[PDB]
């Protein structure tokens, strides 16, 4: 019998509290799709293969052609603005600055490095060489698959009936100098550049607004700021470790790329059934029958070639509609974890959240979240609300608690002792 | 004009429209045949000078021929002639694999039974044809030569069996069937009866009681090696490039070059997944050739409208901008989605107007011309990032947006029966 | 040949029933956040980032139209600004004051 | 449950290979839903009296 | 009693297309009949392949 968990309980007590001495600063990951792959089919292609006797028997069925070929490109217009929502957002490209004293906050391994190709991140390289694509580019020429008939490689296969893959517009050095500017404008401006013009501000200023936005006062941070900074060091370098760890971190972008791969096979793959007909082959049935009675065979084909394209493009219509969600998933998380910071509840990160910072896949993003975990506690006793002199004095923004001879005022998210 | 009769319309906007793909058509025939220069034994098969009983039907082998049946024009006359798994027309051009040949005598109304799927005394006791037959039927009358003044009584067929024969089988047993329920023990009497009788020939009998002899042929046309082959003439081979080709007679178009692999003493071709011929084995130099298609693709085409003007780019995805692999005006770009013909490549980076793919848009500006360039992410900037300075707005501004969303569609209804029927 | 014909129009009608059925999921996704933009910016002043409006939000005006509806968004854009410096706080008498 | 048919669905038994995957992931996705919904929280808690 | 209704209406969508595809085994596509024993109880295999 499966487990649901490690049991547990609370213990209810209404003249007590338990206020959290320490905290966390905890970073998580989350990856999405944006977008799919492009595809376009030349029906004659598949259909009958550059013979002269079919394809004069198609006209009748043009038009079920049109029609499968405006769907297509369909999908490939929606995946190029997917692609333009989430990524295009600014349209101010902000330089990295020189690397600077920040405090001890260190951007080195989510910044670009430049003594490497395509200046791009450590941890973007890494996601990069992660997850595999089964495509290397798209200049295979004749000569290519003429010499390497030994080789069957599955491409040659798949462009020799009528299927190809289309590239996307964005390359991906554009998309790492979109990522780049992104994070330049939010390690220097913090939330401005969202609404107006970019203003400048340190960061130790900006992330004190992030504890006055969750509604823990300054002078916890400025009490403890370089204990804070080597928390988020420490915070950076956890996710960089389980990074590199586990392997299989990357699961949905892989399966998007083969669930792609793998119909584009099986449809190579059903050219081997006969509908009905003699044979499957139409260049033994021209061999051996006279047209009036190879008509009737020719069009069992023909039909049942048309129902297994229409099949594909309705799948793709399907799969299409789920990544659009996503993508607009992925765009208003984007605008409100890294444009601003949000009071939505495990939105942008279990618990109290702080900020976001986007790093660029294949054909998708991956989110790193920075959020507020409250440590270890201790219980105290408080009174409903403590009067004084007969008229009931409430607390403007913490909670009376008392050691048992002496009262004070504390706050919630985190444990201090006030009068 | 590809396009044009692709949207059905006279006039076309800006985009970039893919169309089909790129094709090449054969410009030469080939014939490949092995060499046969001994014509088939026609005068020895169907020309006997006797024939066989049904019930011990004769069975021949015939290879090493050339099947010319234009030899028979001038000596047979044929009352019946039918094909089963090929068109009587194609068979001047085939080759046949694993040829026999069948002989016997019947009645005139028997001939009939001598096709797939019946019933009757000769289909059921004496000669059985299988379901799924490929060859032919051949029959004509042999009153002449198969009848005497007095009656001719050597044909013999079957009367009695316990059961139906199965496809191909013959029997000659002699023993004595029993009808009633008495045992038999040899001996003929009231119930047991002598299976086998005898057909009586007069020159005078009417023309359903008058012999017939009968030639049925059986053979499989494409696989397996063929010893068997039709009145072509045969010609050179052609390697590296396009031509139509007629190997034992499978027809098709392709490109044929040399293969690295060995085929075992009784294969002639092999197929791939999709169970289409990619490889064949030459009838007369023994050697492994490759068949690969001739058309590959990938081609689109780059216009403004036709209102605006007639020039147009085309784009061609896998190609290092040469002669297209199986028309370069003046300007030639190449880029990671192919290689362009017909605009020309700028240096100046503006907004992106017709998008080409992977970085490159196109455009048509100012004497007015197709230009290709790397499209502006944007205008570049930066933030000068200062601790010790910060800086706060002294003035705002109110703004007003126009924001557009879809609620609902339309709704439609569908009668069936006028659609369909009407 | 009537069943032919009966086959191949009963399959025009099954393709062209799907398509719709996909567009009106399209469709209804955008009543769903058509609703949530009314009920968000025309009953109430939304703290969301780029939701009510590109920037700071002030209201929204809901207009309508033929199959749709139209958005008039009023928004606060800070204008032109000047530099100062600062520093974390200021210790007068001793105690950090913020 | 007849011998001459499923003699001739050779043919076709890639159509039905393609359909099962539909299904299964369908059932798949059901078993996520449910348990994306009711399953935010791992410790269990026990009602005080 | 009217409260739970979409629910109800999920069920009910589902054992309504199960049964409609139950019930779509009565038609013959232009075949002579919609039962496989009586095809096979008339006509010999070339013929009731088709
Ligand atoms: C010796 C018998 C034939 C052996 C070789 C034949 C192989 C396959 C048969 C092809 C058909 C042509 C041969 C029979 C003549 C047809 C009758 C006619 O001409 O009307
Ligand atoms: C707490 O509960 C106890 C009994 O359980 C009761 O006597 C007391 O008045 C309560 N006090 C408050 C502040 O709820
Ligand atoms: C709070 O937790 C951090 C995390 O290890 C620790 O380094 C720090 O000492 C803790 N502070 C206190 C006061 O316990
Ligand atoms: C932290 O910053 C220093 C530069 O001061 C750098 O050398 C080091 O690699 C950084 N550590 C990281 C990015 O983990
Ligand atoms: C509670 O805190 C005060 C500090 O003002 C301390 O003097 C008192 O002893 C504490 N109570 C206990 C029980 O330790
Ligand atoms: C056919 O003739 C060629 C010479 O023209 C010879 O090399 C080959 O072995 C011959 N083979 C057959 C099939 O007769
Ligand atoms: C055809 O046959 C007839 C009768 O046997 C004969 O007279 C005639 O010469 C033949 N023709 C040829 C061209 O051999
Ligand atoms: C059979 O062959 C003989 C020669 O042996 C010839 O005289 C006769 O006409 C032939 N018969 C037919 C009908 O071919
Ligand atoms: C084959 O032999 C068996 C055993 O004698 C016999 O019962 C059967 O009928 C035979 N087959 C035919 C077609 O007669
Ligand atoms: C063209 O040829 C060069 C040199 O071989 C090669 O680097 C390049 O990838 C080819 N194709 C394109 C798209 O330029
Ligand atoms: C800011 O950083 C610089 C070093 O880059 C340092 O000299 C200065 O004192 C810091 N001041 C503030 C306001 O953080
Ligand atoms: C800036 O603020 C002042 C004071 O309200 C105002 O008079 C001036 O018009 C503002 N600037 C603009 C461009 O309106």
């Amino acid at each position: 019998t499966m487990s649901l968990g490690a049991e547990n309980s609370v213990a209810y007590s209404n003249n007590s509290i338990a206020i959290p001495t320490n905290f966390t600063i905890s970073v998580t990951t989350e990856i999405l799709p944006v977008s799919m792959t492009k595809t376009s089919v030349d029906c004659t292609m598949y259909i009958c293969g550059d013979s002269t006797e079919c394809s004069n028997l198609l006209l009748q069925y043009g038009s079920f052609c049109t029609q499968l070929n405006r769907a297509l490109t369909g999908i490939a217009v929606e995946q190029d603005k997917n692609t333009q929502e989430v990524f295009a957002q600014v349209k101010q490209i902000y330089k990295t600055p020189q690397i600077k004293d920040f405090g001890g906050f260190n951007f080195s391994q989510i910044l670009p490095d430049p003594s490497k190709p395509s200046k791009r991140s450590p941890i973007e390289d890494l996601l990069f060489n992660k997850v595999t694509l089964a495509d290397a580019g798209f200049i295979k020429q004749y000569g290519d698959c003429l010499g390497d008939i030994a080789a069957r490689d599955l491409i040659c296969a798949q462009k020799f009936n009528g299927l190809t893959v289309l590239p996307p517009l964005l390359t991906d050095e554009m998309i790492a100098q979109y990522t780049s500017a992104l994070l330049a404008g939010t390690i220097t401006s913090g939330w401005t550049f969202g609404a107006g013009p970019a203003l400048q501000i340190p960061f130790p200023m900006q992330m004190a607004y992030r504890f006055n936005g969750i509604g823990v006062t300054q002078n916890v941070l400025y009490e403890n700021q370089k204990l804070i900074a080597n928390q988020f060091n420490s915070a950076i370098g956890k996710i960089q470790d389980s990074l590199s760890s586990t392997p299989s971190a990357l699961g949905k972008l892989q399966d998007v790329v083969n669930q792609n791969a793998q119909a584009l096979n099986t449809l190579v793959k059903q050219l081997s059934s006969n509908f009905g007909a003699i044979s499957s082959v139409l260049n033994d049935i021209l061999s051996r029958l006279d047209p009036p009675e190879a008509e009737v065979q020719i069009d069992r084909l023909i039909t049942g070639r048309l129902q297994s394209l229409q099949t594909y493009v309705t799948q793709q219509l399907i799969r299409a509609a789920e990544i659009r969600a996503s993508a607009n998933l992925a765009a208003t998380k984007m605008s409100e974890c890294v444009l601003g910071q949000s009071k939505r509840v495990d939105f942008c990160g279990k618990g109290y959240h702080l900020m976001s910072f986007p790093q660029s896949a294949p054909h998708g993003v991956v989110f790193l979240h920075v959020t507020y975990v409250p440590a270890q506690e201790k219980n105290f006793t408080t009174a409903p609300a403590i009067c004084h002199d007969g008229k009931a004095h409430f607390p403007r923004e913490g909670v009376f608690v008392s050691n048992g001879t002496h009262w004070f005022v504390t706050q919630r998210n985190f444990y201090e002792p006030q009068i | 004009s590809e396009t044009k009769c692709t949207l059905k319309s006279f006039t076309v906007e800006k985009g970039i429209y893919q169309t089909s793909n790129f094709r090449v058509q054969p410009t030469e025939s080939i014939v490949r045949f092995p060499n046969i220069t001994n014509l088939c034994p026609f005068g020895e098969v169907f020309n006997a000078t006797t024939f066989a009983s049904v019930y011990a039907w004769n069975r021949k082998r015939i290879s090493n021929c050339v099947a010319d049946y234009s030899v028979l024009y001038n000596s047979t006359s044929f009352s019946t002639f039918k094909c089963y798994g090929v068109s009587p027309t194609k068979l001047n051009d085939l080759c046949f694999t694993n040829v026999y040949a069948d002989s016997f005598v019947v009645r005139g109304d028997e001939v009939r039974q001598i096709a797939p799927g019946q019933t009757g005394k000769i289909a059921d006791y004496n000669y059985k044809l299988p379901d799924d037959f490929t060859g032919c039927v051949i029959a004509w009358n042999s009153n002449n030569l198969d009848s005497k003044v007095g009656g001719n009584y050597n044909y013999l067929y079957r009367l009695f069996r316990k059961s139906n024969l199965k496809p191909f089988e013959r029997d000659i047993s002699t023993e004595i069937y029993q009808a009633g329920s008495t045992p038999c023990n040899g001996v003929e009497g009231f119930n047991c009866y002598f299976p086998l009788q005898s057909y009586g020939f007069h020159p005078t009998n009417g023309v359903g009681y008058q012999p017939y002899r009968v030639v049925v042929l059986s053979f499989e046309l494409l696989n397996a090696p063929a010893t068997v082959c039709g009145p072509k003439k045969s010609t050179n081979l052609i390697k590296n490039k396009c031509v139509n080709f007629n190997f034992n007679g499978l027809t098709g178009t392709g490109v044929l070059t040399e293969s690295n692999k060995k085929f075992l003493p009784f294969q002639q071709f092999g197929r791939d997944i999709a169970d289409t011929t990619d490889a064949v084995r030459d009838p007369q130099t023994l050697e492994i050739l490759d068949i690969t298609p001739c058309s590959f693709g990938g081609v689109s085409v780059i216009t403004p409208g036709t209102n605006a003007s007639n020039q147009v780019a085309v784009l061609y995805q896998d190609v290092n901008c040469t002669e297209v692999p199986v028309s370069t005006g003046s300007n030639v770009f190449q880029t990671r989605a192919g290689c362009l013909i017909g605009a020309e490549h700028v240096n100046n980076s503006y907004e992106c107007d017709i998008p080409i793919g992977a970085g490159i848009c196109a455009s048509y500006q100012t004497s007015q011309s197709i230009i290709a360039y790397t499209m502006s992410l944007g205008a570049e900037n930066s933030v000068a990032y200062s601790n010790n300075s910060i800086a706060i707005p002294t003035n705002f501004t109110i703004s007003v947006t126009t924001e557009i969303l879809p609620v609902s569609m339309t709704k439609t209804s569908v009668d069936c029966t006028m659609y369909i029927c009407g």
